[PDB]
């Protein structure tokens, strides 16, 4: 029944503050350590900061030495960070881990980790273009010209999910992502059966369903 | 601080073959010492403990041993579900390091890509642009060369690619390749065209399309 939680991430300027959340359940934090590990994309991981809740003892990188503050609430069984003085460097998924058995068993249980953006760029949701056709036909839609991660797509509201290839999104030299999405069908299918792509940008409150037809 | 040096950066190996991965910690680091496992988009998750320790639920192909300041994750036989990014981790002081860590492919025999070109949406036109896709579907090995000819002219710096991490089922690869034109410069063209280079291919393969046609 162990599990971390972490809450508090997303958008935040250059500069700013931001207090990440990690709630602990299944085991009293005042038993462990707990830890902040990132990780920058397309990077490895790096340990951010260490807590022991019970008397408040912390140990910190030296990258984020001064800016950042972890901590922790026994009786809520939870732990913060409190990042300061943002950097684009500090950009990265955040996750909550803890020591088992006291070190011996390492960082056993890690949460899903909470996605943190420093920039100075605004929200913009995605136009959705279709990728007309023209396992025999390919077909798809182009998601461009949004900001920040993440866009999640969906075919067919998940009817179609064989086949489905949703690529990587990659910054353009706008500074701003696009990815497509595709989908190889028979080609029998190209004139009557529909095909909708499901597009949500949660960041920008944008959702989209675009139809698809040869 | 101590540096956990890590080999290789990546490999690949056909599913059933032994695997080696080997971390060289800077100085004496005792068995305080852990291997994580990452696939894409998830957390880190705990496979090896003290050196040499199998964590609960993980397979018992996964093991870990200990020699000096060199630690080694071993994988007896590899699966598909295997295919992940490791990490060497030692915590015998503060602050606790992670090795580079080293991706874990799995090899299969050479598939040539399944190639289709998408010109523009007459939507996207309006706004006054035109993106061009080319997509090279489920192919192996993972190198690839696509290079755009307009009007059978070498175009250069104008396209960015993406591909999909390895899949689950067939091990293969697709790549995406995308054209970006103002309509202006787009509608000064004729004939718009991806040729792929690929292992799996005799000969280069195009596909393209006549603007308006
Ligand atoms: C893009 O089409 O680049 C090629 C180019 C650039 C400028 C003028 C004409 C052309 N023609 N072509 N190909």
């Amino acid at each position: 029944e162990v599990q971390l939680v972490e809450s508090g991430g997303g958008l935040v300027q250059p500069g700013g503050s931001l207090r990440l959340s990690c709630a602990a359940s299944g085991f009293n934090i005042k038993d462990t350590y707990i830890h902040w590990v990132r990780q920058a994309p397309g990077k490895g991981l790096e340990w951010v900061a260490r807590i022991y809740p019970t008397n408040g003892y912390t140990r910190y990188a030296d990258s984020v030495k001064g800016r950042f503050t972890i901590s922790a609430d026994t009786s809520k069984n939870t732990a913060y960070l409190q990042m300061n003085s943002l950097r684009a460097e500090d950009t990265a998924v955040y996750y909550c881990s803890r020591w088992g058995g006291d070190g011996f068993y390492a960082m056993d249980y890690w949460g899903q980790g909470t996605l943190v953006t420093v920039s100075s760029a605004s929200t913009k949701g995605p136009s959705v273009f279709p990728l007309a056709p023209s396992g025999t036909a390919a077909l798809g839609c182009l998601v461009k010209d949004y900001f920040p991660e993440p866009v999640t797509v969906s075919w067919n509201s998940g009817a179609l999910t064989s086949g489905v290839h949703t690529f990587p999104a990659v910054l353009q030299s706008s500074g701003l992502y696009s990815l497509s999405s595709v989908v190889t069908v028979p080609s029998s299918s190209l004139g009557t059966q529909t095909y909708i792509c499901n597009v949500n940008h949660k960041p920008s409150n944008t959702k989209v369903d675009k139809k698809v037809e040869p | 601080d101590i540096q956990m040096t890590q080999s290789p950066s990546s490999l690949s190996a056909s599913v059933g073959d032994r695997v080696t991965i080997t971390c060289r910690a800077s100085q004496d680091v005792n068995t305080a010492v852990a291997w994580y496992q990452q696939k894409p988009g998830k957390a880190p998750k705990l496979l090896i403990y003290s050196a040499s320790f199998l964590y609960s639920g993980v397979p018992s192909r996964f093991s870990g041993s200990r020699s000096g300041t060199d630690f080694t994750l071993t994988i007896s036989s590899l699966q598909p579900e295997d295919f992940a990014t490791y990490y060497c981790q030692q915590h015998y002081t503060t602050p606790p390091t992670f090795g580079q860590g080293t991706k874990v492919e799995i090899k299969r025999t050479v598939a040539a890509p399944s190639v289709f070109i998408f010109p523009p949406s007459d939507e996207q036109l309006k706004s006054g642009t035109a993106s061009v896709v080319c997509l090279l579907n489920n192919f192996y090995p993972r190198e690839a060369k696509v290079q755009w000819k307009v009007d059978n002219a070498l175009k250069s710096g104008n396209s960015q690619e993406s591909v999909t991490e390895q899949d689950s089922k067939d091990s293969t690869y697709s790549l995406s390749s995308t054209l970006t034109l103002s309509k202006a410069d787009y509608e000064k063209h004729k004939v718009y065209a991806c040729e792929v280079t690929h292992q799996g291919l005799s000969s280069p393969v195009t596909k393209s399309f006549n603007r308006g046609e």
